[PDB]
C-alpha cells in the first residue's frame, strides 16, 4: 500500500536524466502537432457525430419553433 | 535524529496521504478535477463567508443587502461574482468528475462512488438554496416551483412542504432557514469529502488504462503537485475571465429584480446545472412520476456498479461503449437545451425522446454493449 | 445471481422470516410511536383517549 | 438476567421517550410559527374589486385571485359542460356566489400562479408552462394535471367576506 | 445618591419552583395596563394572539382588539387608513417615535414594558416596590418639576407621578381595586408579558424532574452493573 | 413457580427483536401514563390558577 | 468471513479510536468532561443552527428577531435558553477540563495541551460573538469595550479596530460580520478538536495516579461508554434544570433591552469567565499593560508545561502543591467575584492582590513547591 | 418630520412613496426601478435604446 511493497517487478531497467540536464520543451511543435493529429484521428469518429446530430436536431427544433410561432394563413374565405 | 515528516503524527498523516501517496504515473488531466473540486470548495467557503459577512437574510433587506454588497462594499461585487461563477465552475468540475468516473470505470470503488453520489446531492441542495438566497423574482419563483415538485409526494408532500416552508408559502422563515442551511451544509460537504478521500486512499486510485498501476507508480509530490497547481491556474483563468469579462452570461437577468409574488415570470427556468433534471421531469407528464424520474435519474449513478457487465474496466479499449457514452453526453446536452427551452412544439416530444433514450442507454444499451464487446473479444 | 436459489439458502431464509418479520413489526410500532398516526393510534383501546 | 434486562429496558424506554420529545420539539420549531398561524385568517376583502377585474391577495400564504365574474363569463361557464373536461367540475359547484369568485393561483404541475387576464379561455394563463384556464377555474389547454383549487370562504353581509 | 434600595422578596403565587401564574391576576393586571399604563408605555411584543388561551378567551380578545383602531395600508389610491384591529395586530404604541415620547413626558423616555421584568433587577418585586414606594422626599433634597421621589428607582428621582391609587379602575369581577391589589395584578401581568412561557416551562420542568429522578438511579444501576466485573476483580501475584 | 422477571425474560427479553418490541410498546404506554401523571400533578399543585381551571367562567 | 469492525476503514478507525481504545481503568469523573465538552459542542451546533434558521442579523431587527424566536416560534424560548445556559455549561466543563489537566499533569502532553489552548481561544471568541449577537445593551457595550482593548495596541490598534468594526464603532457591519464569524467558528473548533483527539490518541490517556497505566487497561466499550452516558445525563440534568427553572441565574438583565449607542449601563458586567478576564484586565492601570496581562493570563496555560520541575507527574502524591493549586482555584474564584463587583475600594486592592497572587503562584510558587517536595522526598 | 437639502449620502428621491401610489397616479402600470434594469432586461442597453427609439 506504501512504496515498500506494491508489486513484484523483476529484470526491469529504467533510465532517466536530470531536469537540469535535459530540455523542457524538446521539439514541442514538430513532434507535438503530429501527436495531436494522431490522437484526433484515433478518437474523431467515435466522438464527433453525436455532437453533429446535436447540432442538427438543435437547428431543427429552433426552426420548427420559429415556424410554429410563425402564423399560418388559413383564414382566406 | 528522526525523520520528522514520517514520525510526527499530523505530519506523517499528511505525508502518507498527499506527499508520499503512491499515485499512477499515467493519469491524464481528467484526474486533476478532484483537486479542482476541492479548491473550488475552499474558494466557495471563503467567498461565501465574506458574502454572509456582508449579507442580511430577511425579505425586506435581502435584495437591498445584495445591492449594498455589489455597490457600497469595497469590491463586494467581485466577491459576489466570484461566488456565483465559482458555483458554476464547481458544477462544471462535478460534471467532468462524474464523466471521468463513468468513462474510466472508477465506479468499481463502490463506497467511494456512493459517497460521491450523496456529495452530489448535497452540493445540488446547497446551490439551490444559495440561488434562493438573493431573493430575486426568478429566485423566489424557482424556490416555489421546486418545493411544489417536492409537494407532489402523496399524503406526505403537503405537510412536509408546509414543514419546510416554515409556514404557508415561501416567506421570511423560508429565506432565513435556507440561509442557515446554505451556510452550514458545505461543511458537511467538506467532511464527506474527507470521507471520500479516505475511501479512495483505502482503495487506491484508478488510471485511464484501467489496469493495475502498481508496476509504475510515482509519488504525488512534486509531479501531481505541480500538475494540480497548473490545473488550479487554468481553473482560475476560466473563473476569472467569467468574472471579469462575462459576469452575467451564465446568470439570469430576472434575478436582478425584487421578488414579486403577484407578478409571475413569463418564462421560468432553474439554473443551467439543473436543466437536464428539469427537462426530464417536464418530459414525464406526471407529478409523482416526474419527481421519481428526477430522483432515480440521479440515483442511477449509485446504480452504476451493478450495471458493469464487462471484463474490461475502463472504456479505453471498448469502442462501442465509447460511442454509447458520447451519445449519452450528447443526450445530456440535449436535455440541458430542452430544459432551457419552454413547453411548446416540438420541445415536449424532443424532451420525452431525450429522457427515454438517456434512461435506455444508461440502463439497457450499455450492459448489452459490454456483453457484445466481450463476445467480440472472445472472452467466453 | 443464482447464489441465493438453493435448499440451504431457502431454509436459512425461512428460518430468518420470523426474526425479520418481528424486526419489521418493531420498526412499524416505533415509527407510529414517533410520528403519532391517527389512523393507527385511534384504534388501540388506550392511546386514542388523549387525542379526543 | 430478567431483572438486569428489565432495568435496562426501563432505562431504554425513558431515553426513547426523552429523545422522541426532543426531536418532536425541534421539528415543531421547524414548522410554522404563531404569527404565521395568526395571519392565515383573512380579514374583510371589502368591495374595492372592479367589475370584471381580479384582485390578488395573500390567502393561506399563496396568491389568491378574487375576480368579479361577468354575466357573459358565467353564461359561458354554464354553457361549457362539466363532463367535457378532464375532471368533473361545474360552475355552480365551484363558486357559491356567482358575482365574485375567489380562487387560489396554485397550478397542478409545478405549483405556479397564473397571469391575470390572459390566456385563450378568457380566464387565467399559467406562464410557467403555458396553461389556459376558463372563468370556472377548469383547465382547457395545458400541462396542468388538476383543476385550480377554490379556497373555502364564508360570506357575511355583502361588504364582508372571509377566506381560509 | 449612589446607594440604592434592594426590593424585598414578596411571596408571589408563581414564586414557587413548580408553581405557575394566577391567570385571573394576569387578566386583571391586563386591564390595569390597558386603562392606566397603555397611555404612556409601549408594548411592542405582546399581541392578542398571545392574549388568547391565557387570560381571555378568543371571542373576548377579538372584540377587545376591535375596540381599538389600527393604521393599515397602502390604500387603493396609495395612502394609509384606520381599520379595526384584530388578533394578529400587536398592541398599539402611544407615540410613533421616542422623540415624541420624550416631548410628551418632559425629556424622560418610558421604556417598552414587554421585557421590563427580565430587564430590571428584582423583577416583579422591583415593579411592585416602584409602584408602591412613592413617598415625599426627605428633608435635605429638593426635586425640580416633573421629578418625583422614589427610593427604589436608582438615582431616587423618577419621571413618573404615582400612576395608581385606590379605585384607579373598576375590575370586571368585582375585586376591590386597592393600590396594592392593582400593583400586584399589574406586576403579575408584566411577569407574564416578559415570560409568556412560564407555565409551560414549569410543567416541562416537573416532567424533567420526574423523568430524571427515574432515569439517574437506573442509569447508575446499569453503570454499576457493567462496572461490577472490574470493581469486584481480585488480583494475585505469584512469582516463582 | 417462575417469578415475574423470570417470565419477562422467558417471554420477551431473551429474543432481541421481542426485547425491542416490548421496549417500543412500553414506550407508548409509559409515554401516555407519564403524561397523565405529570399533568395531574401539575394541575393539582396549581389548581384554581390555570386557564383550564378558570376557563368555564368565560366560555359560557 | 472476516471482522468488519477491523476490516472496514471507517469502522476500523472508529474501532481503534472509540471501541477497542485502551484506556486506564482508574480514571475518575473528571475524565468525563472531554466527552461532555464534545456533547455540548454538538448541542450548541444543532441549537444555534435552529437559532440561525429563525434569526436575522441586522441592528433594527436583531432584537425583534430574538423576541420573535422567544414568543412566536414553537419551543424557541427553550432553544434560545438552551443555547445560553449551554454556553455557560460549556465554559463550566471547559474550566473543569483545564483544572483536571493542571491537577493531574496532563499538560506534559505538549501538543495536546497546545491544541487545547487554541480550542480555548476559539471557544472564548465564539462565545463573545454569540453574546453580542442578540444586540442587547450590554452586548453592544461589551463589544465596544473589548474592541477598545484591542485598540490599546500601539501603532496598529486604531486602524485594526476600525477594520474589525467595519467603520468607526459597533454597527450593522460589525453585527453581520460577528454573526458570520460566530456561526462558522465552532466548525473550526470541531476540526481542531478532532486534531486534539488525534494528538491525545497518539499517546493514550492519563490516569489520576500519573503512573504507567499499561499494566492495567480496559477497553473504552462498554465501561467508559456507559460512564460517559451517565455523565451526559448528569450534565443534561444540570443544564436543563438551569434552563427550565433558573434561565436568568447565569444571565444578565440589561441584555433584555434594545441596544442604545447614547445610553450606557452604570456597570459593564459580562459573563462569569469574561468577568475573570475583565478583573485581570482591571488589575493594573494601563491599557497596553492590561491587554498584555489578559493575554498572558490566557497563554499561561501554554506556558505551564515548561514550569513542571517535579519528578512526579500528578498532584495525587504531592500535598504542598495541592494546597497551592487549591489556592489558585481560590483566587480564580476571587478574581471572578471582583470582575462581578464594581470599581471601588476594596475591590481594587483585592483585585491586584489576587492578580499578583495568581501570577506568582503559577510562575514562581509552583516549581518551588515541586522542588521543596522533591527535597523532602529525597529527590532533590 | 421635516424637509432638508440633500447631502451626498442621500440616494435619488423616489417620485412615489409606495408602488400602489405609482400605479394609481400613472394609470395602473408600475414603472420599475432603473437601478438594475439593464442587467434585468434581455438585451440590456440595446433593449433600452431600441425601446426608446422604437
Ligand atoms: C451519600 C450516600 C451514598 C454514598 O455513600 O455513596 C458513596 C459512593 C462512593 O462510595 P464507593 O462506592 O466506594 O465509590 C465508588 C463509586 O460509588 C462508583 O460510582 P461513581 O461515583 O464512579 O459513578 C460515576 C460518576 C459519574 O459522574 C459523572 O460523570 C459526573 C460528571 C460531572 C457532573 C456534570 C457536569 C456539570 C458540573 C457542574 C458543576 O457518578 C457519580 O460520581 C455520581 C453518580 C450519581 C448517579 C445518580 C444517583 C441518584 O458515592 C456515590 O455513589 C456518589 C453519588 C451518591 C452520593
Ligand atoms: C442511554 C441508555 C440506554 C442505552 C442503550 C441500551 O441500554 O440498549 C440496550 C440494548 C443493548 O444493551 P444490552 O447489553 O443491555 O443488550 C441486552 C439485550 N438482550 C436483553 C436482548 C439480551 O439495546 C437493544 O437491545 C436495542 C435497543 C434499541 C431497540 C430498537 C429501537 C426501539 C425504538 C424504535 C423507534
Ligand atoms: C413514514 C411515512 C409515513 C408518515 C406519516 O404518514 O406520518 C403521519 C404523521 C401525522 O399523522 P396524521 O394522521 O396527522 O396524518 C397527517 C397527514 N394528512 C394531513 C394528509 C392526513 O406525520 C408525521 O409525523 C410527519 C411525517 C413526515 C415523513
Ligand atoms: C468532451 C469533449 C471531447 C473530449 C475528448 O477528446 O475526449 C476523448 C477522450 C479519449 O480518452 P481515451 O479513450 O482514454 O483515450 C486514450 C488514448 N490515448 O475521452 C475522454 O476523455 C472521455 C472522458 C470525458 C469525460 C468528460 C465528458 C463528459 C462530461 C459529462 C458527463 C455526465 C455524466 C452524467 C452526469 C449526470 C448524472
Ligand atoms: C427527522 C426526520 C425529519 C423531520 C420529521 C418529519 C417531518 O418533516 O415531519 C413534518 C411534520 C410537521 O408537522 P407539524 O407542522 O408539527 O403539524 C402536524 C401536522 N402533520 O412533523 C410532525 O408531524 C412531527 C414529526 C416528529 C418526528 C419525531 C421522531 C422521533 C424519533 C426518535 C428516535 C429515538
Ligand atoms: C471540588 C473539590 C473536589 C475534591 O474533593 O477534590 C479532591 C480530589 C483529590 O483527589 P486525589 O488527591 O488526586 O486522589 C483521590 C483521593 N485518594 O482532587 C480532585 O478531584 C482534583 C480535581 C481537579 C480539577 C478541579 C477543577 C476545579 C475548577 C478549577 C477552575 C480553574 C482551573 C484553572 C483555570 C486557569
Ligand atoms: C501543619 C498541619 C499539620 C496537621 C496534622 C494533622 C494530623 C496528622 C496525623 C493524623 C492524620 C489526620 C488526617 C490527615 C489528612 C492528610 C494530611 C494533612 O492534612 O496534612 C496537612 C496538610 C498538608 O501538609 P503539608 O502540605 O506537608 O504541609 C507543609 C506546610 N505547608 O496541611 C494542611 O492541612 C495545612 C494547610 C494550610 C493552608 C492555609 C492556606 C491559607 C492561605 C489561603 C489563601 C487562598 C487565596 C486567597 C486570596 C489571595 C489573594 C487576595
Ligand atoms: C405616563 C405618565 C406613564 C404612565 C401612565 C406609566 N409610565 Fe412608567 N414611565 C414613564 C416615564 C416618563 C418613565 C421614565 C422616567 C425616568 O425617570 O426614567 C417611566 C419608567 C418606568 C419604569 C422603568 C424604571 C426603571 O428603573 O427603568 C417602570 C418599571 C415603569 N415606568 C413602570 C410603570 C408601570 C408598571 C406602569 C403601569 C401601571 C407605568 N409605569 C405607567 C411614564 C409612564
Ligand atoms: C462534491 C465534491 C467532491 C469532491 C471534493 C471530490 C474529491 C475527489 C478527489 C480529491 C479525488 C481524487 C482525484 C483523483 O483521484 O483523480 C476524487 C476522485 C474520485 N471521485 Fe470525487 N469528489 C467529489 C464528488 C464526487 C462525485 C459527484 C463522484 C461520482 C458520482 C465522485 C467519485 C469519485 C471517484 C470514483 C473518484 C476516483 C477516481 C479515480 O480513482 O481515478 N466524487 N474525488
Ligand atoms: C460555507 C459555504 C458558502 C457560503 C457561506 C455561501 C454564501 C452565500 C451567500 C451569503 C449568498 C447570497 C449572496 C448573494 O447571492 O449575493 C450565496 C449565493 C449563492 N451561493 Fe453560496 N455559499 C457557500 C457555498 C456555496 C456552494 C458550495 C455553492 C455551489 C456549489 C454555492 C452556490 C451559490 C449560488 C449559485 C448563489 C447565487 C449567487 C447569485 O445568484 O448571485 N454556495 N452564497
Ligand atoms: C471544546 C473544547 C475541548 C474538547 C471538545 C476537548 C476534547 C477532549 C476529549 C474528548 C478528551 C478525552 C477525555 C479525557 O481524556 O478526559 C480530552 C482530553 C484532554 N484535553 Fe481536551 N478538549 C477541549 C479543550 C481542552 C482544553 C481547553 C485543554 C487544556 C488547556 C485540553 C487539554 C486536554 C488534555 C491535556 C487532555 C488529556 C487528558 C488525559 O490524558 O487524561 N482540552 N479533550
Ligand atoms: C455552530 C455552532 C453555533 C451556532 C450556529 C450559534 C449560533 C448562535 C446564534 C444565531 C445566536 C443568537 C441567537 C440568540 O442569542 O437568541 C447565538 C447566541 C449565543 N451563542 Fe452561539 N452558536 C454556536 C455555538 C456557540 C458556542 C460553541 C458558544 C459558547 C461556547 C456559543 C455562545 C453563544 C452565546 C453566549 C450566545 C448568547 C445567548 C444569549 O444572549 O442568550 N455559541 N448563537
Ligand atoms: S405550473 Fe402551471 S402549467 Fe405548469
Amino acid at each position: 500500500r506504501e512504496f515498500g511493497n506494491l508489486a513484484r517487478i523483476r529484470h526491469v531497467i529504467s533510465y532517466s536524466l536530470s531536469p537540469f540536464e535535459q530540455r523542457a520543451f524538446p521539439s514541442y511543435f514538430s513532434k507535438g502537432i503530429p501527436n495531436v493529429l494522431r490522437r484526433t484521428r484515433e478518437r474523431i469518429l467515435r466522438v464527433a457525430p453525436p455532437f453533429v446530430v446535436v447540432y442538427l436536431i438543435y437547428t431543427w427544433g429552433n426552426q420548427e419553433f420559429e415556424q410554429s410561432k410563425r402564423k399560418n394563413p388559413a383564414m382566406y374565405e | 535524529m528522526t525523520n520528522m515528516r514520517k514520525t510526527h503524527p499530523l505530519f506523517k498523516i499528511i505525508n502518507h496521504s498527499f506527499i508520499d501517496l503512491p499515485a499512477p504515473s499515467n493519469i491524464s488531466s481528467w484526474w486533476n478535477f478532484g483537486s479542482l473540486l476541492g479548491v473550488c470548495l475552499m474558494v466557495q467557503i471563503i467567498t461565501g463567508l465574506f458574502l454572509a459577512m456582508h449579507y442580511t437574510s430577511d425579505t425586506m433587506t435581502a435584495f437591498s443587502s445584495v445591492t449594498h454588497i455589489c455597490r457600497d462594499v469595497n469590491y463586494g461585487w467581485l466577491i459576489r461574482y466570484m461566488h456565483a461563477n465559482g458555483a458554476s465552475m464547481f458544477f462544471i468540475c462535478l460534471f467532468l468528475h462524474v464523466g471521468r468516473g463513468l468513462y474510466y470505470g472508477s465506479y468499481t470503488f463502490m463506497e467511494t462512488w456512493n459517497i460521491g453520489v450523496l456529495l452530489l446531492f448535497a452540493v445540488m441542495a446547497t446551490a439551490f438554496m444559495g440561488y434562493v438566497l438573493p431573493w430575486g423574482q426568478m429566485s423566489f419563483w424557482g424556490a416555489t416551483v421546486i418545493t411544489n415538485l417536492l409537494s407532489a409526494i402523496p399524503y406526505i408532500g403537503t405537510t412536509l412542504v408546509e414543514w419546510i416552508w416554515g409556514g404557508f408559502s415561501v416567506d421570511k422563515a423560508t429565506l432565513t432557514r435556507f440561509f442557515a442551511f446554505h451556510f452550514i451544509l458545505p461543511f458537511i460537504i467538506a467532511a464527506l469529502a474527507i470521507v471520500h478521500l479516505l475511501f479512495l486512499h483505502e482503495t487506491g486510485s484508478n488510471n485511464p488504462t484501467g489496469l493495475n498501476s502498481d508496476a509504475d507508480k510515482i509519488p504525488f509530490h512534486p509531479y501531481y503537485t505541480i500538475k494540480d497547481i497548473l490545473g488550479i491556474l487554468i481553473m482560475f483563468l476560466i473563473l476569472m475571465t467569467l468574472v471579469l469579462f462575462f459576469p452575467d452570461m451564465l446568470g439570469d437577468p430576472d434575478n436582478y429584480m425584487p421578488a414579486n409574488p403577484l407578478n409571475t415570470p413569463p418564462h421560468i427556468k432553474p439554473e443551467w446545472y439543473f436543466l437536464f433534471a428539469y427537462a426530464i421531469l417536464r418530459s414525464i407528464p406526471n407529478k409523482l412520476g416526474g419527481v421519481l424520474a428526477l430522483i432515480l435519474s440521479i440515483l442511477i449513478l449509485a446504480l452504476m456498479p451493478f450495471l458493469h457487465t464487462s471484463k474490461q474496466r475502463s472504456l479505453m479499449f471498448r469502442p462501442i461503449t465509447q460511442i454509447l457514452y458520447w451519445i449519452l453526453v450528447a443526450n445530456l446536452l440535449i436535455l440541458t437545451w430542452i430544459g432551457g427551452q419552454p413547453v411548446e412544439h416540438p420541445f415536449i416530444i424532443i424532451g420525452q425522446l431525450a429522457s427515454i433514450s438517456y434512461f435506455s442507454i444508461i440502463l439497457i444499451l450499455m450492459p448489452i454493449s459490454g456483453i457484445i464487446e466481450d463476445k467480440m473479444l472472445k472472452l467466453y | 445471481l443464482s447464489r441465493f436459489l438453493g435448499p440451504r439458502y431457502r431454509e436459512l431464509a425461512r428460518n430468518w422470516i420470523p426474526t425479520a418479520g418481528m424486526w419489521g413489526t418493531v420498526g412499524a410500532v416505533g415509527l407510529v410511536w414517533a410520528t403519532d398516526w391517527r389512523l393507527i393510534l385511534d384504534w388501540v383501546p388506550y392511546i386514542n383517549g388523549k387525542f379526543k | 438476567k430478567g431483572f438486569s434486562y428489565l432495568v435496562t429496558a426501563t432505562t431504554t424506554v425513558g431515553v426513547a421517550y426523552a429523545a422522541k420529545n426532543v426531536v418532536s420539539q425541534f421539528v415543531s420549531s421547524m414548522s410554522a410559527s404563531a404569527d404565521v398561524l395568526a395571519m392565515s385568517k383573512i380579514e374583510i376583502k371589502l368591495s374595492d374589486i372592479p367589475e370584471g377585474k381580479n384582485m390578488a391577495f395573500k390567502w393561506r400564504g399563496k396568491p389568491l385571485f378574487v375576480r368579479h365574474r361577468t354575466k357573459k363569463e358565467i353564461d359561458q361557464e354554464a354553457a361549457v359542460e362539466v363532463s367535457q373536461l378532464r375532471d368533473p367540475q361545474h360552475d355552480l359547484d365551484r363558486v357559491k356566489k356567482p358575482e365574485w369568485v375567489i380562487l387560489i393561483g396554485v397550478c397542478t404541475h409545478l405549483g405556479c400562479v397564473p397571469i391575470a387576464n390572459a390566456g385563450d379561455f378568457g380566464g387565467y394563463y399559467c406562464p410557467c408552462h403555458g396553461s389556459h384556464y376558463d372563468a370556472s377555474g377548469r383547465i382547457r389547454k395545458g400541462p396542468a394535471p388538476l383543476n385550480l383549487e377554490v379556497p373555502a370562504y364564508e360570506f357575511t353581509s355583502d361588504d364582508v367576506v372571509v377566506v381560509g | 445618591s449612589d446607594l440604592e434600595l434592594h426590593p424585598p422578596s414578596y411571596p408571589w403565587s408563581h414564586r414557587g419552583l413548580l408553581s405557575s401564574l394566577d391567570h385571573t391576576s394576569i387578566r386583571r393586571g391586563f386591564q390595569v395596563y390597558k386603562q392606566v399604563c397603555s397611555s404612556c408605555h409601549s408594548m411592542d411584543y405582546v399581541a392578542y394572539r398571545h392574549l388568547v388561551g391565557v387570560c381571555y378567551t378568543e371571542e373576548e380578545a377579538k372584540a377587545l382588539a376591535e375596540e381599538v383602531e389600527v393604521q393599515d395600508g397602502p390604500n387603493d389610491d396609495g395612502e394609509m387608513f384606520m381599520r379595526p384591529g384584530k388578533l394578529s395586530d400587536y398592541f398599539p404604541k402611544p407615540y410613533p417615535n421616542p422623540e415624541a415620547a420624550r416631548a410628551a413626558n418632559n425629556g424622560a423616555l418610558p421604556p417598552d414594558l414587554s421585557y421590563i421584568v427580565r430587564a430590571r433587577h428584582g423583577g416583579e418585586d422591583y415593579v411592585f416596590s416602584l409602584l408602591t414606594g412613592y413617598c415625599e422626599p426627605p428633608t435635605g433634597v429638593s426635586l425640580r418639576e416633573g421629578l418625583y421621589f422614589n427610593p427604589y428607582f436608582p438615582g431616587q428621582a423618577i419621571g413618573m407621578a404615582p400612576p395608581i391609587y385606590t379605585e384607579v379602575l373598576e375590575y370586571d369581577d368585582g375585586t376591590p381595586a386597592t393600590m396594592s391589589q392593582v400593583a400586584k395584578d399589574v406586576a403579575t401581568f408584566l411577569r407574564w408579558a416578559s415570560e409568556p412561557e412560564h407555565d409551560h416551562r414549569k410543567r416541562m420542568g416537573l416532567k424533567m424532574l420526574l423523568m430524571m429522578g427515574l432515569l439517574l438511579p437506573l442509569t447508575y444501576a446499569m453503570k454499576r452493573h457493567k462496572w461490577s466485573v472490574l470493581k469486584s476483580r481480585k488480583l494475585a501475584y505469584r512469582p516463582p | 413457580s417462575p417469578t415475574i422477571p423470570s417470565r419477562l425474560y422467558s417471554l420477551l427479553f431473551r429474543r432481541t427483536s421481542t426485547f425491542a418490541l416490548t421496549i417500543a410498546v412500553g414506550a407508548l404506554f409509559f409515554e401516555r401514563a407519564f403524561d397523565q401523571g405529570a399533568d395531574a400533578i401539575y394541575e393539582h399543585i396549581n389548581e384554581g390558577k390555570l386557564w383550564k381551571h378558570i376557563k368555564h367562567k368565560y366560555e359560557n
